[PDB]
RNA sequence: GCCUGGUGUCUUGGGU
């Protein structure tokens, strides 16, 4: 819905890694090199933001309610 | 008496249940309960 | 209820005499029945639902 | 035997956690020319066999509002239908479902195509993942 | 007797060897300070609008995660065990937070940053939200469009992580030891050479391998044990270190106390 | 609905003691000692160092359910030795061994500061 | 009893600082509807 | 000031 903010596996904090990882796409990196960038080097902390879906940006689009 | 709330152009209102279900502004007639005052506490677990 | 009271248990299908046996209660937080493993075998019980 | 130990840890930061909806639904009914129910908060002196739960989460419009708790026999919606030929009607109120809590969420208040008075209330809760529930690749 | 080796340090992780110490030590050290290093966490979360389109509980569930700092907290007092009437400045931090969005366009989104610490005990380093640098927004925690709005009040308190995982001051614990399996405990899966098919550990230029001829030291124990030890910035790692031998240290001198009580 | 408060488990209720020695009259010189509220990480680390003593000739533990927060230890001490007395032994070696490692923890500490 | 289904604040023990309701008020020990968990306690009065 | 009643008949979709 929104990036969670630990990893669920280890508890390494991934919520503030969020924006740093869309501007990095723009700059043509590779996922994986994106990744290891941002210093997330076990595998059940890279699960975390790679494999996550940004839904929050569609709910965001139905005209508020009051 | 009660708040309620226009599910078109979000005017707030009150109604004594025997006034019309619609909204004063535009005449919609889907209309919402505004939330209680009390407080809500949540243990954030 | 209270500790070792005996108690009927039961699994549907009841195909033999042995899908209804006594057991002692204990009682435990938590909402599930438990069952010592061996038992599994003569209810045809497991845990998939 | 096919069952599986999960991470406590795991679950408290969120794992497979997933909100749950329920709505129930109500409407006033005709039974005569100026004989319809009527939505309010019953008054125990004027309205006979009454439900055990508590009454005290109704507004005076006889809806509930949204974020109030509720649990259990919790009368959300009250109604009343009159009693044919003071001390006249009798309760048509509807309770939350025995076995459930949550928050209130949202109230619908609308009429139908018949002109009568119509509302919903959804409730909302949160499920945690906990021992007996099910799990599938 | 037992001996430390700082292989590595910076702020939020120390990499060490331990030596000279039973396994079981090294394995409660481990245990202590995932579990049982108090720190502080938001506990309650009262709502007064929200207005978002992320439910009620959602946001307070996010709220309760983020980490605060925790460094003075050994002289803060638990909630359960203060004399006081409800809350008060000596067991508690309140934390507050508004954000709207004004304008037909655009997000606006709230971040960790925007958590204002109100009271507090005087004058503690405890209770803000931990930055990496300076103009570092932090963690997300909603966003908001045109109207929305997000008005909360949160309580911080001292906890501990067996009763909820957000305790923690801890992420992972990376832990091994005898990377050449001289002790032989364990038995190598293999298809043809298990010497081949098997990595090599992070550690295994740190001790020599075994001889060809040798024989089996069946009186050897384990005896240096290699750990990283990770945190959320909610402690730094040196505290973490000292405070899980400290705490450890009372569960024991609790044991003593109560046996030359009984008699 | 029928989990219980996770604070149960290292919260004491008041009529319930930390620590209990009963005695295993079927042999001589043998106590069980079971101990609330606590785990594997205190259980642990008494019985290897208390392995280690010459005196102690059987040590054990087990935790009985996950689910409740307890367990008991046994432990017998031949004739001349009191296993009360020899489990404050164990005690103190192991906070004195914690006590020594923090201080060259935090001595090392410093030079790489 | 005059208290019954008002709203209450816990000043003591574990829960202290939770809001609730007293489902039930038969003598000296309450019911209270926790608001926080969905669980009903039963709880002392000088609480 | 104790007692305290809320439907049925189907159909459809599911669980073991
Ligand atoms: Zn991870
Ligand atoms: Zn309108
Ligand atoms: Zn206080």
């Amino acid at each position: 819905m929104i990036i969670p903010v630990r990893c669920f596996s280890c508890g390494k904090v991934v919520g503030d890694k969020w924006d740093a990882y869309l501007r990095l796409l723009e700059e043509g990196k590779q996922e994986g090199d994106a990744l290891d960038e941002l210093k997330l080097k076990r595998y059940c902390c890279r699960r975390m933001v790679l494999t996550h879906v940004d839904l929050i940006e569609k709910f965001l689009r139905y005209n508020p309610l009051e | 008496g009660v708040k309620y709330t226009c599910g078109a152009c979000a005017h707030n209102f009150s109604l004594n249940k025997s006034d019309p279900v619609r909204c004063k502004e535009c005449g919609h007639r889907v209309i919402y309960k505004a939330r209680t005052k009390r407080m809500i506490q949540f243990d954030a677990r | 209820l209270m500790d070792d009271d005996p108690v009927l248990f039961n699994r549907q299908p009841s195909l033999h005499k042995m899908s209804m046996m006594a057991h002692r209660v204990k009682v435990m937080p938590y909402s599930t029945f438990r069952l010592n493993l061996s038992v599994t075998s003569p209810y045809n019980a497991d845990f998939d639902g | 035997e096919d069952s599986m130990i999960m991470n406590q840890s795991s679950i408290d930061r969120g794992l497979f956690r997933s909100l749950f909806f329920r709505s129930y639904m109500d409407q006033e009914k005709r039974f005569g020319i100026s004989i319809v129910e009527e939505f309010e908060k019953p008054t125990r002196a004027t309205t006979l066999r009454l439900k055990h739960g508590t009454y005290e989460k109704l507004d005076e419009d006889g809806l509930i509002a949204p974020g109030v708790r509720v649990s259990g026999d919790d009368i959300i919606i009250g109604k009343t239908t009159p009693i044919p030929p003071y001390h006249t009607k009798r309760d048509a109120s509807t309770p939350l479902r025995s076995t459930e809590n949550g928050i209130v969420d949202q109230v619908l208040l609308t009429t139908n195509q018949e002109g009568l008075k119509f509302v919903k209330v959804r409730m909302r809760t949160t499920k945690v993942p906990q021992i007996g529930d099910k799990f599938a690749s | 007797e037992p001996k430390v080796n700082i292989i590595n340090a910076q702020d939020d992780e120390v990499e060490l060897m331990l030596s000279d110490v039973n396994l079981s030590l090294a394995n409660s050290l481990r245990r202590t300070m995932l579990a049982e290093v108090p720190t502080l966490a938001i506990d309650l979360v009262e709502i007064k609008m929200n207005t978002s389109v992320l439910a009620d509980e959602f946001i307070s569930h996010r709220l309760g995660l983020i980490p605060l700092v925790s460094e003075d907290v050994e002289e803060m007092k638990y909630s359960r065990d203060c004399t006081c009437e409800d809350y008060c400045d000596e067991c508690s931090v309140v934390l507050e937070l508004s954000a709207r969005h004004e304008g037909e366009e655009g997000t606006t989104d709230v971040y960790s940053s925007s958590l204002i610490k109100v009271s507090g005990p005087g004058n503690l380093n405890v209770g803000e939200p931990v930055r990496r640098d300076d103009y570092d927004q932090g963690i997300l925690l909603c966003k908001l469009r045109n109207h929305q709005e997000l008005n909360i009040r949160c309580i911080a308190k001292k906890g501990i992580a067996k009763e909820h995982a957000k305790w923690s001051p801890c992420s992972a614990i990376a832990f091994e030891y005898d990377p050449h399996n001289k002790l032989k405990h364990t038995d190598f899966w293999f298809e043809v050479d298990a010497k081949k098919e098997w990595p090599d550990s992070k550690y295994a230029t740190w001790e020599e391998p075994p001889k060809p001829g040798e024989v089996f030291d069946y009186k050897a124990k384990p005896n240096r044990f290699y750990m990283t030890v990770e945190t959320t910035g909610s402690l730094k790692a040196n505290q973490v270190f000292s405070r899980g031998i400290k705490t450890l240290q009372e569960k024991l001198a609790n044991v003593l106390f109560e046996l030359e009580n009984s008699r | 609905m029928n989990a219980p408060d996770r604070f149960e488990l290292f919260i004491l209720p008041d009529d319930v003691p930390k620590l209990k020695i009963t005695p295993d009259s079927r042999v001589p010189n043998c106590i069980i000692i079971k101990f609330e509220r606590e785990d594997h990480t205190l259980a642990n680390l008494l019985r290897e160092e208390l392995a280690l003593y010459p005196d102690v000739t059987f040590v054990a533990y087990k935790v009985e359910h996950p689910l409740f927060a307890n367990f008991v230890m046994r432990l017998q001490t031949e004739e001349g030795t009191r296993p009360k007395q020899a489990l404050e032994r164990a005690c103190a070696s192991i906070i004195n061994k914690l006590k020594t490692l923090d201080h060259k923890f935090n001595e090392e500490w410093n030079i790489k500061n | 009893d005059p208290t019954l289904n008002k709203t209450v604040k816990i000043r003591q023990g574990g829960y202290k600082g939770k809001i609730g309701i007293v489902k039930e008020a038969n003598g000296d020990r309450f019911r209270v509807e926790l608001h926080n968990p969905n669980k009903t306690i039963p709880i002392p009065c000088s609480f």
